[PDB]
Order: C-alpha cells, then structure tokens, then sequence
C-alpha cells in the first residue's frame, strides 16, 4: 500500500535527478563547445 | 463476382484484421489482469485470477471459493 | 460474439487450493472450469495516482474493446463468406482460444513496450483502434462492392 | 478534528494522499466500503461520526442523521471520485485544518456565528 | 504516516541536491575549459 507508493515516489524522483544531471552533463558540453570556439576567435585574432 | 470475391478475398483480410483485434483484446486482458492487481493489492502487476467462459455453475462455484474478496 | 469473461483476482487473492494452484490443480478441475492463466507482469508498474488514471480509462479501452468485437462479429459474419477464420486461424497472441486464454504473453513488445505501462496501455489501445479503423475500411469496402452488385442485371429479364 | 487523532492513528496503522474532510450521513457506510472501491482500493484509512445529534443542512435547520467524517484519498485522481462520493453523502460537509487544535478552533468559531 | 513520510522532506532533499550534481558539471566544464586554454595558449 504505502510502501508501494513510497518506492514509486523514490524512483520517480531518482529517475528525475538522473535525467537533469544528464541534461547538465550535455549542457557543459556545450558550454565548454562554445568556450573552445570563442577562445579559438580570440587566438586567431591576436 | 467482384463482390463476391471482396467477401472472399478482402474480407479474407477483415477476418486476417478480425484475428488481430483479438491479439490486441488479449493484450487488454493482460493489461486488465494488472489494472485488477493495481486496484485490490499492491502497485506491482501480480495476478492469480483467471479467463474463461464458463457455465453458470462454474462461475457460481467460482464466486463461492473467492467470496473472500466479493464485491 | 462473446463479451469480456475475465475473472478479477489479484496474486494474494487466488481463489484456488493454493496461491499458485490458480494456473493448475485447482478444484475447477473437478467441476470442468475451463479457467486458465500465467502470470506475465510489466516491467513496472505507476503510483497511486497513475494506478486511478489507468483504471479510469480502463472504461474507455473496454467500450474501445467491444467495439471492436461487434465489428469482427458483424461485418465478417454477415457477408457469409469472410467467418471462414477459425479460432486458430484467429489466434489471440498467436496462440488460441484454448492457449491464449491460459496466458498472458500479448504483454510483450507487440502492442505494449515491455515497459510502465501508464503510456503502453494507451498506446496499444491506439494500436487496436488503428486495427479496427482497418476493419472498417474493409467492411465499407465490402459495402461498395454490394452497390456494385445488384447491379442492372436486377432489372427484368427482357421484353419489359 | 476528533479524527485528526483518530484517522491520523488509522492511517499510521494501516500504513502523498488528499484530505476527503467532509461528512458522511449514519446511512452512507455501505457506500464508504461497498462502493468506491476503485478509487479507496482498501489501503485508505477514515474515521465517522454516528451522527450522535442531528446535523443541520448547509442550506437547511431541519437537520438529519448527518454524520461528518474525514477521511484520506489516495491522490488527486482518486480525489476526484472521492469528492463525488463526498457530494452524494450530502451530509454536513465542510474542510477543516488538518491540525486539531486548529480544527477544534475552527469548529468553535463556527459555533459561536450559528 | 509512512506515506507522508515518503512523500517528505526526504524526495526534496535530493531534488534540491541535484544543485549539488549541476555545479560538479560546472565544475568539470571549467576545468577543462581552462585546461584547453592553457594548452592553446601554451
């Protein structure tokens, strides 16, 4: 009864937190993409 | 002869689709048997009920043994 | 045809000798029940809530169930030529009526995605519906085919 | 608020869920158990009144066999259908704070306007 | 009761938590970030 919805609950939001730190995960790497191509900008033009 | 060939032959097809929307009604009768196990026990799908068609003493006799969770 | 004749029992509420005797060694046995089944659970399965919406719409993939009996019952058996499929050529789940009713194997990843089925039960009923949506196709095609026939050779025979 | 002591034990015992405050009449347990078993499914916990006085209607002094209860849904979905059985109770229905000293303040309050 | 309890504090701590998780990837990012400007400069 209870305990059934205590697991749902549990892995619902376990599930959740994954996703979004995936999704931050992705995010970086982008992030990280766009810092690369402005530092590569700044080095050409000095 | 191209009716009659239609409700031999195309309806050959609606017979083969026939068959299939009885897979699929077999589909929702296993989804129902874990619809049933949701509403009268716990959330994870368990079920120990049957299908049939039986007589109506069957189902009586049926009835009398789970008249432990009659509705 | 027939309706929906499925008992409601869940796992802690067999009605047989023993818990797992609903399967075999019941006393139906006895009394020649034709009852038979084989546990076949999802991967997971929702919370309460999820639980309440599934059985809700559980009206609606019954009604949708049942349409779709009344229409494989009407249009191939008034055509008189198309009630040819027998039981086993009209395997549920491709097994029949004898095998299907005694398992729950359809759950698999035909019409379900083996998965939560919150979404696969909506999603095999859409499933049944596209089915049946070709079932109709058939049936209407069947009609244009009867206004082709009783054709002008309806009319009189010559000399009228 | 009687049952925010007495639900509230029923509900630890027999353990996310709504609060179907409201009432329920001295005629409507076979429709608390016998129906709604879909939506209660039996994990649920409530506590009722006999309807130890007559409970005047929300529109209505007369008065009947009005019992008030509060019970426990099993999530909004099972809400919903909860507060259409809660409707068809038609008893003296009315949400109170799920503290009871803060329910007993309510029910006093109230009191004192009738 | 149990579910309430479930249902508490305990679910939002970790999503408040992932906070923690979305700042090691920050993190990480600028690490490598400055690790890859560092060698471009070099």
């Amino acid at each position: 009864m209870v305990r059934f919805i205590r697991q749902e609950a549990e892995e619902k939001a376990n599930e959740i937190s994954v996703s979004a730190e995936e999704e931050f995960n992705i995010e970086k790497l982008q992030l990280v993409e766009a810092e690369k191509k402005k530092i590569r900008q700044e080095y050409e033009r000095k | 002869h191209d009716q009659e060939s239609l409700r031999s032959s195309l309806l050959q097809w609606c017979y083969t689709s026939y068959g299939e929307v009885f897979s699929s009604w077999m589909h929702f009768c296993a989804v129902r048997v874990f619809a049933e196990s949701i509403l009268r026990y716990g959330l994870p799908p368990s079920f120990l009920a049957c299908v049939l068609a039986p007589s109506v003493k069957g189902e009586k006799k049926v009835r009398s043994i789970l008249e432990e969770l009659c509705g | 045809a027939s309706r929906y004749w499925v008992v409601s029992l869940p796992v802690q509420n067999s009605a047989a000798s023993v818990w797992n005797r609903l399967q075999e060694q019941i006393s139906k046995h006895s009394f020649d029940t034709p009852l038979y089944r084989f546990n076949i659970p999802n991967l997971r399965v929702g919370t309460l809530d999820s639980l309440l919406a599934l059985s809700d719409d559980l009206v609606k993939s019954n009604s949708f169930v049942e349409s779709v009996s009344h229409k494989i019952r009407r249009q191939i058996e008034e055509l008189e030529r198309v009630s040819g499929i027998e039981s086993s050529s009209l395997s549920v789940d491709g097994v029949p009526v004898d095998t299907y009713l005694t398992r729950f194997v359809w759950d698999e990843a035909k019409y379900p995605t083996m998965s939560p089925l919150r979404e696969i039960v909506d999603g095999i009923h859409t499933l049944v519906a596209k089915i049946e949506d070709d079932l109709k196709v058939r049936v209407a095609e069947y009609n244009n085919v009867r206004s082709q026939l009783n054709a002008i050779n309806r009319k009189q025979s010559g000399s009228l | 608020g009687e049952f925010f002591s007495s639900a509230l034990t029923s509900a630890a015992a027999q353990q996310k869920l709504g609060f179907i405050a409201g009432l329920v009449p001295r005629e409507k347990s076979m429709s608390f158990e016998r129906m709604l078993f879909r939506a209660t499914r039996g994990n649920v916990f409530l506590r009722q009144a006999v309807v130890d006085e007559p409970v005047v209607d929300p529109v209505s002094g007369e008065k009947m066999e009005k019992n008030v209860f509060v019970v426990f849904y099993s999530g909004e979905r099972a809400k919903n259908k909860i507060l259409k059985i809660c409707d068809a109770f038609g008893a003296n229905r009315y949400p109170f704070n799920e503290e009871f000293d803060k329910q007993a303040q309510a029910i006093s309050e109230v009191s004192g306007r009738l | 009761l149990a579910a309430e309890q479930e249902a508490q504090h305990i679910v939002a701590a970790a999503r408040n938590a992932k906070m923690a998780r979305l700042r090691q990837a920050k993190e990480e990012a600028e690490r490598e970030i400055a690790e890859h400007r560092a060698q471009v400069e070099r």
